[PDB]
């Protein structure tokens, strides 16, 4: 996170850690106690499929309370569209081997409804997007996780505020821009997979991931996330369905 | 306006555009210098935009030139007060005042609807939990 | 479709409309509203109209600068409004003059304060009720020669020649603004 704040402790309470061999990988988000949203980049390099980690209940990387749970992850399904090394598509779903605990420091992030989320959360100007990434563009991770509240932009807008690299990726239909273009405030590669969570009339919904962006906090230029509303459907056909034999699972999508 | 001889009387504002209408050539005759005439011509040859009661549901016309604004009654607005703020409870507007889920329906009105874990409360609109840790709820703060 | 296009902001005492083109062709218009960092507010849904009245959300805050977008419909195609600052550019509307009496060699003439589209407590509020100081009315007149006046409240107090008569006319004035800065001219009256 760049520009932002630390979550006081319990106020983060879907964020989640991911680990491959015991080293910290990406963020997450728990939306119920099985299953785990990520993003799909976070295992391009993967070799240890046995070795992935999901810890809950985190706030702190240098203590350790009672508040931290740790499960493996048994499945991670990535949509069979997503390309490694590339941005479409960047979501993951992580199936805990087993179920956490919901305390008050460990509680899932509501998963909406396809047109709830695109008619009316869409349209909610402000969301919280977090993690334990860099501070700075190139810099060291964070040790305590940190919470940035960014504003929502329509694509047209991203585009027409953005500056022209290029050759670089196209903002789909998948996607959706979120931060400012002032060089201040965004999310950073370490946050990769993260929550992007919108607040409404009492209730917290996932909304976003943590996916792309022109380096970190770059001016004329705004963070790009996961538009999770696309992938409803696709996420609870997996949650109802069977494990299957492997770990990594390559699903079709639609 | 003109009669047999009266123009033999001087010119007078109250005899000639008040108590009657007057073209622009008497009025130029009343305030003889130009700017003048037409200062007066511009609103006196405007004509009220409020005659045709363009105000609705009881708002009320205020004239201007060449146009006209509407103050609306507290549960209406548009430009003339033909909207009824009553008749949009549609969810896409405000989410139909639903807490979490809005279902639209045709014809009648739309129902609200929660996520796993609420259950819809008697107002029709609201949730509440219906388990120790539901999605969305921060705990240390509830 | 077809994203709208020549948005443009008619306002007068806070009465704000919102116009557009073009002449709706087998499409439909939504407008959001909002403030640069409150949420979207959607308005006059599914309209074929090429306008959208905003007053009500406009005079909530009149000093807040808004941003409107007009939705086509057979994310949907749109097209962004110019940013409105409700007491910065909002016409004022054409003055009335009450009333005038005569006090020997003085005229006291009164300007009809009139309303405005933002409400409170129940009420419309006056044009000095919003911009306070920030409005004068000044007075155009003659010994029915050229004269002028100036006053911060509704009401001139001026000098005249015992038995020749004299005309008036007002206009609304917000002397820190640029543009809009004064209204038309009120009809003439004449004592
Ligand atoms: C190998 C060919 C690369 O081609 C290009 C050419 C031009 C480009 N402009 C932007 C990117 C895309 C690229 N950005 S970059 O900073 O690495 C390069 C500028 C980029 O973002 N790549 C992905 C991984 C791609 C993968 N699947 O391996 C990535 O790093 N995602 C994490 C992340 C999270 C948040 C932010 C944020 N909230 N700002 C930024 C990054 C890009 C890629
Ligand atoms: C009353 O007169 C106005 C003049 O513009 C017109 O717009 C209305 O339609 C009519 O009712
Ligand atoms: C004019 O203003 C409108 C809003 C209503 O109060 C009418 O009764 C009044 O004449
Ligand atoms: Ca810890
Ligand atoms: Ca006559
Ligand atoms: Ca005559
Ligand atoms: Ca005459
Ligand atoms: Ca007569
Ligand atoms: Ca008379
Ligand atoms: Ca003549
Ligand atoms: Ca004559
Ligand atoms: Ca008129």
């Amino acid at each position: 996170i760049v520009g932002g704040k630390v979550c006081p402790k319990g106020e983060c309470p879907w964020q989640v850690l991911l680990l491959v061999n015991g080293a910290q990988l990406c963020g997450g988000t728990l939306i119920n106690t099985i299953w785990v949203v990520s993003a799909a980049h976070c295992f391009d390099k993967i070799k240890n499929w046995r070795n992935l980690i999901a810890v809950l209940g985190e706030h702190d990387l240098s203590e350790h309370d009672g508040d931290e749970q740790s499960r493996r992850v048994a499945q991670v399904i990535i949509p069979s569209t997503y390309v490694p090394g590339t941005t479409n598509h960047d979501i993951a779903l992580l199936r805990l081997h087993q179920p956490v605990v919901l305390t008050d420091h460990v509680v899932p992030l509501c998963l909406p409804e396809r047109t709830f989320s695109e008619r009316t959360l869409a349209f909610v100007r402000f969301s919280l997007v977090s993690g334990w990434g860099q501070l700075l563009d190139r810099g060291a991770t964070a040790l305590e996780l940190m919470v940035l509240n960014v504003p929502r932009l329509m694509t047209q807008d991203c585009l027409q505020q953005s500056r022209k690299v290029g050759d670089s990726p196209n903002i789909t239909e998948y996607m959706f821009c979120a931060g400012y273009s002032d060089g201040s405030k965004d999310s950073c590669k370490g946050d990769s997979g993260g929550p992007h969570a919108t607040h409404y009339r009492g209730t917290w919904y996932l909304t976003g991931i943590v996916s792309w962006g022109q380096g970190c906090a770059t001016v004329g230029h705004f963070g790009v996330y996961t538009r999770v509303s696309q992938y409803i459907e696709w996420l609870q056909k997996l949650m109802r369905s069977e494990p299957r034999p492997g770990v990594l699972l390559r699903a079709p999508f639609p | 306006a003109n009669a047999f001889l009266e123009e033999l009387r001087p010119g007078s504002l109250e005899r000639e555009c008040k108590e009657e209408q007057c073209s622009f050539e008497e009025a130029r005759e009343i305030f003889k210098d130009a700017e003048r005439t037409k200062l007066f011509w511009i609103s006196y040859s405007d004509g009220d935009q409020c005659a045709s009661s363009p105000c609705q549901n009881g708002g009320s016309c205020k004239d201007q030139l060449q146009s006209y604004i509407c103050f609306c009654l507290p549960a209406f607005e548009g430009r003339n007060c033909e909207t009824h703020k009553d008749d949009q409870l549609i969810c896409v507007n405000e989410n139909g005042g639903c807490e979490q889920y809005c279902s639209d329906h045709t014809g009648t009105k739309r129902s609200c609807r929660c996520h796993e874990g609420y259950s819809l409360l008697a107002d029709g609109v609201s949730c509440t939990p219906t388990v120790e840790y539901p999605c969305g709820k921060i705990p240390i703060l509830e | 479709t077809v994203a709208a296009y020549n948005l443009t902001w008619k306002s007068t005492n806070f009465k704000t409309i919102l116009e557009w083109e073009p002449k709706p062709v087998n499409q439909v218009y939504t407008v959001q509203i909002s403030t640069k960092s409150g949420d979207w507010k959607s308005k006059c849904f599914y309209t074929t109209d090429t306008e959208c009245d905003l007053t009500d959300e406009i005079v909530k805050d009149v000093k807040q600068t808004y941003l409107a977008r007009v939705f086509s419909y057979p994310e949907p195609l749109y097209e962004n409004s110019p940013e409105f600052t409700p007491y910065l550019e909002t016409n004022l509307g054409q003055p009335t003059i009450q009333s005038f009496e005569q006090v020997g060699t003085k005229v006291n003439v009164t300007v009809e304060d009139e309303r405005t589209l933002v409400r409170r407590n129940n009420t419309f509020l006056s044009l000095r009720d919003v911009f306070g100081k920030d409005l004068i009315y000044t007075l155009y007149y003659w010994k029915s020669g050229k004269k002028t006046a100036k006053t911060n409240t509704n009401e001139f107090l001026i000098d005249v020649d015992k038995g020749e008569n004299y005309c008036f006319s007002v206009q609304a004035v917000i002397p820190s603004r640029t543009v809009n800065r004064k209204s038309t001219d009120s009809p003439v009256e004449c004592m």
